[PDB]
């Protein structure tokens, strides 16, 4: 009516647990909680988290 | 009052409201979806129930 | 202690209660301020979720606690005491503050008194969920009947900060 | 003291053009040695100058201003007796210090509840309260006594000087009570 | 003593009915070596007549003109002595020049926040070129001065020439005041 | 540069204060309105997109403020300066315009001022995302910790314009 309204849907994928993320559905995070970007490092940790048997696709 | 009192009831469906948001961060690990719940049927009977939606909205 | 403490420390909703000994974690006096600075920035910062102020009391004479309310009021962090020169009030310290979530404004953030008799009687009044201890502080005269008491022995700030997940390394 | 009352109506009606209207900043500065009885009914007259010109949430803004001629020691006393009387009022000194940031900070209103953080401002007449003064000014200044008012810039400000020696005649002056 | 006084009487009653309308334009022609104190009293005079007759966002929608029998230099402080008080007027005047697409402007009003540009032209300059101003005419001209109105256009506009020697006689006549 | 400038010269929403020098850029006195003219039709022309009001802050006296202030007038460019006579007002410097969205009013569309302390103190209060440098001027007593600072070289304000992405060709 007066002001703008820029809404997003999403879709969950994962939760961290401190340190550790866990594939799986997330716990209904509750209104008004925060919402950041997500940094290159983070993402590098999940699609990148291989050891000893890692094939760099692209 | 542990959890909310119902709403709307169906023989097919029943809708249950929230106290507050405390109640539900605290009991959000049960409150998902293929669970089960108790509703005080009468005084002493109960109907057990099997979550099938959740929606929670502050517009 | 920690990875013990964080189920309870991710929970919005939660009152804690902290008693602290200023002759026990070092600098207190120089540090105490940026400690509440920064837990009252990740404990206590969403007007709508985080809707239960943290109580600190620290063992110390009324006098004391002008010191650090004028140090608090520097810094832009609303605070009360419940003093009014050497006399206590039980309504001003049991008061709920009032929010305005369109304007982002709480009437303060944090309860820091003294160790007192008539404190003592309003904290058990009020019952909290979690009560820190910190120093070895008397817990007596509190009653603990459903209060969750977690006895912190520490040296500086900079353990408390690591062990209420508030620092990733020391 | 038909003559003295008789005085004190040709002043008051000439004060009432300017109390009427619902938003204006009023400063009261006040010496305490020149009314009688001045510790035992300053808090009332501070709870009926409210209860007329600061009760209503909606139309009264302005927050009134009192200062007086007193020690900072002496206003944590009157301090005290004003939260017992379930009244909001800022000082602002967190101790012996003033603070500029607690003083000019304008009160927050929650018309649905009713409610306002604090409903008047009452300090010393320090030199660093002047300077909080300066920086907003008054619509109109009133002063009851003999104090010095030549710190505190009255360029561009109406000046009322009010010759009172008790508050019956100080309510009289600004139109709280019909007979004295 | 009591003579001067219900001598005004008359006039001011002669002059409320023009003044109750709450749209209406009024034009000021002063001549500023005639009132005493006016380097003193003119901005707080004007502050005043704003209070009651450009007080009200929905009902008063037009915006008086002060017109004052000076330099050019001489607005400038007046100017300066204004925005102190916050109060927002404009004079048409970008420096020594003068500017009719500035001057000959209307206020744009905002009911939600209670704006309304400027509240007042306060020219202080019967100049040739703002005198050259007839191009909207007012609908009430006060003279309150001894000056030369002859460039001006009279024509089918009313004059309601005052004389007085003080602005409590102005406010008294203004309907400002009741005393004096 | 260039080409590098086209980011946050793309966004609606943003500051750019500008710090020019006169006598290094050639007919500046008869090019200045119309440089300023033909940067708001391209920066300052949406009513709601376009939330932030340029600043001109250019070095020169206290004076020659005026003239430019009418020429400014004459061209039907609505600015403030903050100064009347020669005294500077804090408060008529730093107040956001009121504009109204059904018509196409804005208050002012740019501020422009000398080189003084008072308006550079007042500039650090309300700092800028991005600030251009033309010419060499003292850059000092200006905060710069969330401001991107760009040192720009020109002789003539065709290059300004062509700089700004405001001409295609020289």
């Amino acid at each position: 009516k007066d002001e703008d309204i820029f809404i997003l849907t999403v879709q969950p994928v994962g939760i961290f647990k401190g340190e550790e993320f866990f594939q799986g559905n997330s716990m209904l995070p509750s209104p008004t909680e925060p919402v950041f970007l997500v940094e290159d490092d983070i993402l590098n940790k999940i699609f990148s988290n291989e050891k000893t048997k890692i094939f760099h696709l692209g | 009052m542990k959890i909310g009192s119902v709403i709307e009831s169906s023989p097919h469906s029943i809708l249950v409201k929230i106290d507050t948001l405390k109640i539900f961060e605290k009991a959000k690990s049960a409150l998902q979806i293929g669970k089960y719940l108790k509703i005080q049927e009468g005084n002493h009977n109960f109907v057990l129930c099997v979550i099938q939606n959740i929606k929670i909205s502050t517009d | 202690r920690k990875n013990q403490l964080v189920p309870s420390l991710n929970i919005n909703s939660r009152s804690r209660y902290f008693i602290i000994d200023p002759d026990t974690i070092d600098n207190f006096d120089d540090e105490f301020i940026l400690f509440v600075k920064d837990y009252l920035d990740k404990y206590n910062s969403k007007i709508k979720l985080h809707t239960e102020t943290p109580c600190f009391i620290l063992k110390t004479d009324v006098n004391n606690l002008s010191e650090y309310h004028k140090r608090f009021v520097s810094r832009n962090i609303q605070i009360i005491t419940g003093y009014i020169g050497d006399t206590f009030y039980f309504k001003e310290f049991n008061k709920e503050p009032k929010r305005i979530i369109k304007d982002n404004w709480v009437e303060f953030k944090a309860r820091i008194s003294c160790n007192s008799d008539e404190v003592i009687k309003c904290i058990n009044y009020k019952k909290c969920d979690d009560l820190y201890i910190v120093g070895g502080v008397d817990v007596s005269l509190l009653d603990t009947a459903d209060v969750n008491i977690e006895n912190l022995e520490i040296n500086n700030f900079r353990e408390l900060k690591y062990l209420l997940s508030m620092l990733k390394e020391i």
